[PDB]
């Protein structure tokens, strides 16, 4: 957890920003703001070009923001995504090309909202999450069988506790949701009875309303919650307590912040004691959950692609994008694609892959 | 308190075993080892002196157990983590240096002597389940 | 023949010879952590267990060594399977209850303050099951219970969760200090109108005296009754508890004289009686055993508290020199200093000993707080300065944790106040300024009082 | 430029916030913890060495020994502190 190593690349990979990604056991699927969405195979070889094993599907005019995906075992993948009109698209991916099957799930009713963000629950019956632009959550069942006819079943939903925009939301493997406000509050409901828990409000002032939730991730454990918020120009991470609702620190590096200008994505390792921050300042930042102390920083530049052809240095407008800042950031587990792995996107419309040494 | 200047049957259960013959000095090693007593060994490079420190990793593996080795040179420190993770299947091997740790929880922990000066000067709780520590390039 | 370091090379050479004995492998490792190879026991229980999962002892030992280590949950996991297959061994119930209090201790020092009161709820059913079910007793389960009603006495904001009936419950079911405090199970709770700290004090007392059995233990019962005392009187403030403390004291002194901390609680105990004899005592506590830094803070201590500046300057210069870690000759220096009029040292010797403190300091958070205030009150800053925001933020983190443990703190509870009003939290001003207008409606004949009640409905008008 | 220049507002700013505001030596020690000076010791009996009962004695070794005022190997760990350096 303390050195990372380049593996593998691909410059100027969509045609607008890469907003979000998300990983499986067999790909890397990406979704981007012209629309398209790319399957990226995770089983490559020695000096194999990404680009050669990618596999793209156009999916709305207007683009997309968010992609997750479920793989389960008969062999179901799901793929989920939200586009900037406000449309919840969910497809079916079977393999030796990549056939993208348009799956119908929604009632009529169901299609007059507005998602933003989204989230699946895998069993160890496979659930769904949701937020809305008028601050509520949605609560799926997915059902694959009555033979092959999927469901999807409401179970019930969560208002907002004061309304505010809802921008993010995550469940745990004990049966908890997170639901993070463009305020700065985190609500923690319960999975199964439909009832709030907590109810936290993290900000340092209340002067400016420049505080705002961007991400919430529970630890693998489930037993801990991390939070990634704007603090006016500047990045924070705070860390919780699940069981019972208390505040334990935060991390901070000279630059009380954690990053130098806003932090955009979190994630967790296998065994939870890592943490990993993206920043708008083009830094990825590794921190130690029981010391609360940075481990490592990696830097992102232009002139990391390895094809020379692929390399943007500057945009449309002549801005420089020699640090790109990063959108989103993704832990592999062991064995998908010996040790951990590790996954970006960044402002230059580069994907790039991390190793950990050991 | 004293030092003293220097097989089937002797030793039935090996701890490791190899493809090849072992040399008469490398046997006295491996049963000096077993015995519970120190050896010092004094040969040409490319003699098979990687012999007893792997027979030593083995055996404080059997005891459940730990192992230190150290060099001088930092050179060797990749060196030796790369051989070594190589020879063996089932011990994990890890790397202290000056900021980089790799397998802090191993079974067989490679660094250099200073590194292991300031363990012991601090207190170090590794220092607990270590059996046996290697010296090399003495 | 508890010669454990001789029987490791007999067991690994009969495990030499049959690989598969599972009565060498439980000796081979209960060897490794008598000797203080806690992890290699750890991994030689586990061999033990994978060649024959029934055996409990086994089990036991691997949850007891993993308990050394800080793995409460897998511990506390394999020792509730454990005590639910073979519940009428007493060893695996007090093990089940070291455990769960030493988690506990270890949770409270973490700063998890809500777990740690949840789980000393659990040790405390746990002990009273062992001592009316079972019908056991031993010294080792009174030593427990007494460490684990501790923390609710500190945590001071979770003591309405004390369970008093199963405490006179494990007390019903199973002479010369007794007429000194004055404390008695038939007349414990017969007194009415005090709070529960009074009523957690005393169950510390009584769990203390209970734990009867070359005179080492006699000894270190006395200075374990004469510790408790000394922490009720701590924190009660009475007279009747510093007699007995010392009472106590010197009976374990006339057992035993060589031990340190017997002179460290006696020297405490007449701290503010005789001075001479305190500082007597400290110096000896110092000669016995002197690689404990305790005794020169406590001495230096004494010396602030009769005003000598000069003595306690010295003493904390060399502690500094002993023992930098520590936050609390930080937090004397400063001390210092501020009574001597420097402005700029005392802020930052302040700020480092709230950085050394790490959260388990209630004075060190209580004096950042207040020194952050009074350097940013009618200094003329303005809302656009990022530090100054900076800094009223950590001190309004630091009173939280602070009213985590002392709550009813007026000084704090107006510092709060102040603090948020600044901020513009408007809801956390509002819930704490009625605690505080309900402390001092309740406080109140004078006219002092009623000065400081005037300002504070102010500020609670500004808040609305 | 009304609302820039004449818009009241019902949060105080700074400015009259400085013009209206106004702003034990023995809890600073440490009590010593108890001490405990018995255990079990497990007992065997028969040739295959199982374990028959156990009694409670005393043990021959100060009684709170840590890393900061003891030397000795049988010391107790204090595992918030780095393990390996």
């Amino acid at each position: 957890s303390k050195v990372f190593i380049a593996t593998a690349n691909a410059g100027k990979a969509h045609d607008a920003d890469i907003f979000s990604v998300s990983a499986c056991n067999s790909f890397t699927v990406s979704c981007s703001g012209d629309g398209y969405l790319k399957v990226w195979d995770n089983k490559l070889l020695d000096n194999e070009n990404p680009k050669d094993k990618s596999y793209s599907h156009f999916v709305h005019k207007s683009g997309l923001h968010h992609v997750d995906v479920l793989q389960a075992i008969f062999e179901l993948c799901l793929v989920a995504t939200t586009s900037f009109s406000g449309d919840l698209l969910f497809y079916r991916i079977t393999r030796k090309k990549v056939i993208f099957e348009k799956l119908d799930l929604l009632d009529s009713d169901m299609k007059k909202h507005s998602f933003w963000a989204l989230k699946w629950g895998a069993s160890n019956s496979h659930r769904l999450v949701a937020t809305d632009v008028k601050g509520t959550t949605y609560i799926w069942k997915f059902h694959p069988f009555a033979n092959w006819s999927p469901t999807l079943e409401l179970q019930g939903t969560v208002e907002s506790p004061m309304s505010q925009f809802a921008t993010s939301v995550d469940i745990s493997e004990r049966g908890l949701i997170a639901t993070g406000f463009n305020n700065g509050t985190v609500q923690i409901s319960e999975l199964s009875t439909l009832r709030p828990l907590y109810n936290f409000e993290s900000q340092h002032s209340m002067i400016n309303n420049s505080n705002s939730i961007r991400s919430v991730k529970f630890s693998p454990q489930g037993s801990l919650l991390a939070i990634a918020h704007d603090s006016n120009s500047f990045g924070c991470i705070t860390l919780y307590e699940t069981e019972f609702g208390e505040r334990i620190g935060s991390l901070s590096v000279p630059t009380e912040f954690a990053h130098s200008s806003w932090v955009m994505s979190l994630s967790f390792n296998d065994s939870g004691e890592t943490l990993c921050s993206a920043g708008w300042d083009g830094k990825l930042r590794f921190w130690d959950v029981k010391t609360k102390e940075r481990i490592t920083t990696l830097n992102m530049h232009c002139d990391d692609i390895e094809i020379e052809e692929d390399i943007l240095a500057v945009d449309e407008h002549g801005d420089s994008l020699a640090e790109p800042g990063v959108f989103d950031v993704k832990f592999l587990k062991k064995g998908w694609r010996l040790n951990e792995s590790l996954c970006c996107v960044c402002l230059d419309r580069s994907i790039r892959w991390f190793r950990e040494a050991g | 308190e004293w030092a003293h200047v220097v097989f089937d049957e002797l030793i039935p259960n090996p701890a490791r075993s190899w493809p090849f013959e072992l040399d008469t000095f490398q046997k006295e090693a491996v049963y000096h080892l077993e015995q519970g007593d120190s050896v010092f060994v004094a040969a040409h490079t490319s003699a098979g002196k990687t012999v007893v420190a792997e027979y030593a990793i083995a055996m404080a593996h059997r005891n459940m157990t730990k192992t230190i080795y150290t060099s001088p040179i930092k050179a060797l420190s990749n060196q030796k983590f790369r051989d070594f993770k190589e020879t063996f299947d089932d011990v994990n091997i890890g790397l202290i240096t000056g900021d980089v740790q790799i397998n802090p929880d191993a079974n067989c922990l490679i660094m250099t002597t200073e590194i292991l000066r300031s363990m012991l000067y601090r207190g170090a709780d590794l220092i607990r389940d270590v059996e046996f520590v290697i010296f090399d390039e003495v | 023949k508890q010669e454990e370091s001789d029987s490791i090379e007999w067991f690994q050479s009969a495990l030499r010879v049959d690989p598969n004995d599972v009565e060498s492998w439980v000796g081979l490792g209960q060897a490794y952590h008598a000797c203080g190879r806690i992890e290699a026991s750890i991994k030689v229980f586990d061999k033990a267990i994978q060649l024959r999962p029934s055996h409990t002892f086994a089990q036991y030992f691997k949850a007891i060594s993993l308990c050394d280590v800080g793995e409460y949950l897998e511990s506390l996991d394999i020792l509730e399977k454990v005590c639910q297959e073979a519940a009428t061994e007493e060893s695996f119930q007090i093990g089940l209850v070291e455990v769960l209090m030493r988690c506990s201790l270890d949770l409270y020092s973490q700063g998890f303050l809500l777990k740690s009161v949840s789980i000393a709820k659990d040790t405390i059913e746990r002990i009273k099951i062992i001592i009316s079910e079972l019908k056991c007793e031993n010294q080792q389960v009174w030593i427990y219970l007494s460490q684990v009603l501790r923390l609710f006495i500190w945590i001071e904001s979770k003591v309405d969760t004390l369970p008093v009936e199963s405490l006179v419950s494990i007390f019903e079911n199973s002479e010369e200090i007794d007429s000194v405090d004055n404390i008695k199970i038939d007349t414990l709770l017969d007194s009415t109108t005090d709070d529960n700290v009074s009523i957690a004090c005393k169950f510390l007392i009584l769990a203390s005296k209970y734990s009867v059995s070359a005179g080492t233990v006699r000894a270190s019962y006395w200075y374990n009754i004469g510790i408790s005392e000394l922490t009720a009187f701590i924190t009660l403030k009475e007279p009747q508890y510093r007699d007995a403390a010392i009472f106590a004291f010197k009976k374990s002194i006339q057992l035993q004289s060589n031990t340190s901390e017997t002179w460290i609680g006696l020297g405490i105990a007449t701290m503010d009686i005789n001075f001479r004899v305190s500082q007597h005592c400290f110096i000896k506590a110092t000669a016995l055993e002197p690689k404990a830094t305790n005794t020169w803070f406590n001495l230096a201590m004494l010396g602030l508290k009769k005003k000598d500046t000069e003595f306690a300057q010295q003493v904390l210069n060399k502690l500094q020199s002993l023992a930098p870690q520590d936050s609390s000759p930080w937090l004397g220096m400063a001390l210092i200093l501020e009574e001597q009029g420097d402005i700029i040292g005392s802020s930052k010797l302040f700020a480092h000993s709230f950085i050394l403190s790490n959260g388990r300091s209630k004075a060190a958070q209580f004096m950042y707080a207040k020194n952050v205030l009074e350097n940013h009150i009618n200094n003329g800053d303005d809302e656009r300065d990022i530090e100054t925001v900076e800094k009223l933020t950590t001190a309004s983190i630091a009173l939280e944790q602070f009213f985590k443990k002392s709550p009813d703190s007026q000084f704090a509870l107006q510092c709060a106040l102040l603090t948020l009003e600044r901020l513009h939290h408007y809801e956390n001003a509002n819930e704490l300024a009625n605690r505080l207008i309900g402390i001092l409606e309740k406080k109140f004949q004078d006219e002092r009082e009623l000065f400081n009640f005037a300002i504070i409905k102010g500020q609670f008008a500004r808040i609305h | 430029i009304k609302d820039r220049f004449l818009r009241p507002s019902n949060a105080l700013p700074w400015s009259l916030l400085d013009m209206v505001q106004d702003v034990d030596y023995k809890e600073l020690l440490k009590v010593p913890d108890p001490i405990n000076r018995t255990s079990y010791q497990f007992k065997r009996t028969g040739l295959e060495g199982k374990i028959s009962g156990y009694k409670e004695e005393v043990d021959l070794k100060v009684a709170n020994a840590n890393a900061s005022n003891s030397l000795s190997i049988t010391r107790s760990i204090n595992h918030n502190q780095n393990s390996v350096r």
